[PDB]
């Protein structure tokens, strides 16, 4: 998932785009990941 | 006039007119290319 960026691969968005704003869909992409793994240790730690 | 900035530069050039905006976080062209270069940061102005 590209969480509402223009794509979900890294190598991708550097090729395309110029680091003034690359960054925005950078910490997109950060964001999202970052948000499935919170979820993901939570219930971890709730079945256990 | 509210801080006190500690050190300034005094930095100067003058362009081609047509890129007046050369001068700018990571905004690309000939100047940002083999003539120049802006901090991703640069707390400052083009005031020109």
């Amino acid at each position: 998932s590209n969480f509402g960026a223009i794509s979900s691969v890294l190598n991708d968005i550097l090729s395309r785009l110029d680091p003034p704003e690359a960054e925005v869909q950078i910490d997109r992409l950060i964001t999202g990941r970052l948000q499935s793994l919170q979820t993901y240790v939570t219930q971890q730690l709730i079945r256990a | 006039n509210d801080l006190c900035f500690t050190n300034v530069y005094a930095d100067s050039f003058v362009i081609r007119g047509d890129e007046v905006r050369q001068i700018a976080p990571g905004q690309t062209g000939k100047i940002a290319d083999y003539n120049y270069k802006l901090p991703d940061d640069f707390t400052g102005c083009v005031i020109a």
